[PDB]
């Protein structure tokens, strides 16, 4: 089973979505078309030296076509998500993954560059860049596992989704000034391979905003 | 079988102190700006309240104040005065603050006041929700905190002989609570 | 009017009343609420969630990333568990920090089921069995495979499956236990045998350990001792 | 328009949204929302703005909120010695969308 | 006038070791406050065993909890002296009674 | 894809319409029409093209 | 919409 997802002029070749969470239970949904579309980022390198990865949302997406320039032209907006990871390696790779979505996910070693990585994406450290196993705040990362989340361990699965709805005190908000949803990518267990394997493997997240509405057009 | 105790109202709504606002009478003798205390309502002080409410991200309350007012003459002197009566005046959000004893403030319509009575049961008021937003946010990951209001207090007499400190601890009940979003609770080490 | 005799209790604040008050802006029309996902009804609600067991609270690993993995290796084959861990979910130091038991420290009585859940790490190669014991409260924990296999037990096929999910039960005297103190059983874990791996893939792999309360699981008597 | 019966010409009465830096040149208002007035046919303009805002509900102090904005589209033309100096008043008021909530009194001396 | 906190302190839970210790804080523990001169105050305690039924007498190896009252004044900065008893009128409610037993004589106790 | 059975990756299949200047960066590319070919799942990737042109017929 | 407060 090999399914081919298509948004728009965009196509996407999941192993399958058996594995998908819906955070929270909800699924995205509008105030009771184009942008709307797969934005895959560019690939980070998981070693055997990485602490963790993280981007924002919808910062990632800031300058990534019609969900950005609307994302700016606009003034109030909300959106959900469809953050799809996948992490394709050999069998002979091991490793763990902890992919947790964050809402409101303020961290701490503060000036919005500083939080703002966008495409890119920051990452964690062991000791700006904030602290792997406190996810910046001071919070032991065995409990961040309250948060929406998903494990990718290589020797079972390979591939996590994590659907998002809009989560914010209120119903729509500015995007340029507040981002909703934080992505954390942790390792739970290191990275390690066979011999001479490939030793850096490729995480790649293909990000697709549901339900994404705007006011009001400048 | 039985979770009613951990409910979000059972864990949550709790008589807790907040605060401890201490003012003198306005003896004419040296005072300074001591006349009058004012407190601007955030649980960012005590721990237990704000370790229980960062469990969560989201939140909704209304916020039972309770008043316990408690005062001594300060000089051995042999101290006499009349039973004092103290204004405790809750200012809403986006409101002017009293920077003076006798400021406008005091006698505004807009600013509930209670006056209390010394040696009387202790005073009360509830405080419904004031969020502009439809929750109170307790992380906020974006650029330009909650505002619930300030509380400011005095004593109405004035010309008093002898002085008496007067502390009036503030016995703060959110009742009514509603919590979203789950979060991983902090260690006691940064409070 | 109306003849009244104040009783005893008047005039008195007591924290845990629950009256009626004046409202101080009763003119004032609220923010209405909206559906934001995530409402929580219920602090168990928090409890009944996986949440990594710490293994090694160790001086190095401790308050790192390295604390919650257990490593397994090849040397020799050694009867002593891989990992013993006691299931005093407020009185363990392992158990104590995960959400069940921050949740636990906010209270005096509790009683249900817990669900630990091992999860193999290492490669989709390896192979080998584990052997994951319970032993309930009052005995002393098993020291040899032997031991541990004839009591109550789980043969975990790490080729085949790559976690483990074993429920303990509710066994008290009580109807209910403390948060403090003493026994309440212990999970374990040995090797059958020895992992194998094929070719010059690790030797050194690593399970993870997740708790959680389950349906039945309930606490009572709230007892806040966070202070400065 | 409190100027002659006989004079001509248009105005472009633009609503900049919030967020928005007014418009500087008549082009960039034309493009976003307007309103190309005829001082020859119709002596008056009523534009509406709309309700955006995060909260349900803006404050009464501080930070945006929109610009309405009037350009000459052609300069006013008129016929004989009349004068070329005209006025135009504004207006402005609630709607029946409006509300207010948390009185506020700061009125003191 | 004084003010009395009358905190009960339920089962397995601390207490006051000072006088500003953190427990007069404690959202936990009940605390009346009574202002003197004014009616006696009051509180209901309910059953709090963890077991269904009070032991007077266990016939085992490891005496039951009901709880603990601390007592402070509110009041701080005093100039004169002021002592005060509490007395402390307990009065079960809703009993029940198992097993009888023969009663114990005045002796020993 | 003639590689490996057990070789895993992902490579980008973009398209760019007539008249514009062709992909020269990944993120380019992604943003017009694409396909996310995964050399681990599918060995393959059969992208059609469109028939635009002003004229009812290009010449050759 | 609601106007209570500004009767």
């Amino acid at each position: 089973r090999v399914l081919q997802l298509t948004l728009g002029n965009s196509t996407i070749t999941t192993q399958e979505a058996a594995n998908s969470v819906v955070a929270y239970g909800r699924w995205p949904e509008y105030l009771r078309v184009a942008a709307c579309r797969f934005y895959t980022l560019d690939t980070v390198s998981w070693t055997k030296e990485s602490r963790g990865w993280w981007w924002k949302l919808p910062d990632a997406l800031r300058d990534m076509g019609l969900f950005g320039q609307n994302m700016y032209y606009h003034y109030l907006g909300r959106s959900g998500y469809t953050v799809h990871v996948q992490c394709n390696a050999s069998k002979f790779h091991q490793g763990a993954l902890g992919v947790f979505a964050v809402p409101e996910m303020c961290l701490a070693g503060t000036s919005y560059q500083n939080a703002n990585p966008g495409e890119k994406g920051g990452t964690f450290t062991g000791t700006f860049c904030p602290v792997d196993y406190l996810l910046g705040n001071g919070t032991l990362l065995g409990n961040a596992f309250v948060f929406p989340h998903q494990i990718i361990n290589l020797r079972t699965n390979n591939c996590a989704t994590l659907v998002l709805p809009y989560v914010n005190s209120l119903s729509i908000d500015s995007m340029v000034k507040h981002n909703n949803w934080g992505i954390a990518i942790l390792p739970l267990a290191p990275l390690n391979f066979a011999s001479e394997s490939s030793p850096e493997i490729p995480i790649t997240l293909t990000i697709a905003p549901m339900c994404c509405e705007f006011n009001g057009l400048r | 079988r039985s979770r009613s105790e951990s409910s979000i109202e059972s864990f949550f709504a709790r008589g807790a102190c907040v605060t401890i606002m201490t003012v003198d009478n306005p003896a004419s003798t040296t005072n300074k700006d001591k006349l009058f205390a004012v407190w601007k309502i955030t649980y960012k002080d005590t721990v237990q309240l704000r370790r229980k409410l960062e469990f969560f991200t989201y939140s909704r309350f209304d916020m039972e104040l309770t008043f316990v007012v408690t005062a001594n003459f300060t000089e051995t002197n042999n101290g006499h005065a009349l039973n004092q009566v103290y204004q405790i005046m809750y200012v809403p959000p986006g409101a002017p603050v009293p920077e003076k004893w006798d400021d406008y403030t005091w006698q505004t319509s807009s600013n509930p006041s209670i006056f209390y009575t010394y040696g009387t049961a202790p005073a009360r008021i509830s405080v419904p929700y004031v969020g502009i937003s439809n929750a109170y946010s307790h992380f906020y990951d974006g650029f330009s905190l909650n505002d619930f209001g300030i509380l400011a207090v005095r004593v109405v007499n004035d010309h008093n002989p002898t002085k008496v400190t007067s502390k009036i601890r503030v016995y703060l009940k959110p009742k009514h609570i509603r919590v979203w979003c789950p979060r991983p609770p902090r260690a006691v080490a940064y409070y | 009017g109306l003849p009244v005799m104040n009783t005893p209790g008047s005039n008195q604040y007591l924290t845990a009343d629950n009256f009626q008050s004046p409202c101080a802006l009763p003119e004032f029309d609220v923010t209405p609420p909206i559906d934001i996902p995530g409402e929580v009804k219920n602090m168990m609600e928090l409890a009944e969630i996986d949440t990594m067991i710490p293994f090694d609270l160790s001086a190095t690993k401790k308050n790192t990333m390295e604390m919650y993995r257990v490593r397994l290796s090849d040397k020799p084959h050694t009867d002593d568990p891989i990992l013993c861990l006691s299931l005093s979910p407020a009185s363990d130091p392992r158990l104590s920090h995960t959400m069940l038991g921050e949740i636990l420290n906010y209270y005096t009585h509790w009683a249900g089921s817990l669900k630990f859940t091992f999860l193999f790490c290492g490669s989709m190669m390896a192979t080998g069995k584990l052997l994951v014991s319970y032993a309930p409260p009052g005995a002393d924990p098993p020291k040899k495979r032997k031991e541990a296999m004839l009591g109550t037990h789980v043969i975990w096929d790490i080729g085949l499956q790559s976690s483990c999910t074993m429920v303990v039960p509710w066994i008290s005297n009580t109807t209910y236990r403390q948060t403090i103190d003493t026994e309440g059983g212990y999970i374990s874990v040995f090797y059958q045998t020895r992992i194998v791996v094929p070719l010059s893939t690790p030797r050194e792999m690593d399970i993870l350990g997740f708790v959680s309360a389950c349906n039945d699981f309930s606490v009572r008597l709230l007892r806040d001792t966070t202070h400065i």
